[PDB]
């Protein structure tokens, strides 16, 4: 599931006050086992 | 190809059913037919009758 929503100012401190509703996107079939979860980040060199 | 019939080659082919934990992937077809409206009709669409 995903939505987008600007807001403009940054202010890094919580999540925005507001309600979004969040819309299916696509669903997978396949049932393999998960229990652990990791993430990736954009990192090419030192620029 | 002077050997007689039982001597002849065969081509076999073994298919081997199985069932497992999935939520079943490899099933055959299912057939559908004409639409029809305006008619008191019994219908099975995609599971919902
Ligand atoms: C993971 O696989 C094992 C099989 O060794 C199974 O018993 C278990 O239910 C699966 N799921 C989790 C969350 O452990």
């Amino acid at each position: 599931y995903s939505k987008h929503t600007p807001i403009i100012v940054r202010e890094p401190e919580d999540l925005p006050q507001g309600f979004s509703a969040l819309e299916p996107l696509v669903d997978l079939p396949i049932g393999i086992n998960i229990t652990r979860f990791q993430t990736l980040l954009a990192l090419h060199r030192s620029y | 190809p002077t050997y007689g019939v039982g001597h002849q080659p065969y081509r076999v082919v073994v298919l081997s059913f199985e069932l497992l934990h999935a939520p079943a992937t490899v099933c055959g077809p299912k057939k559908s037919t004409n639409l029809v409206k305006n008619k008191c009709v019994n219908f099975n669409f995609n599971g919902l009758k």
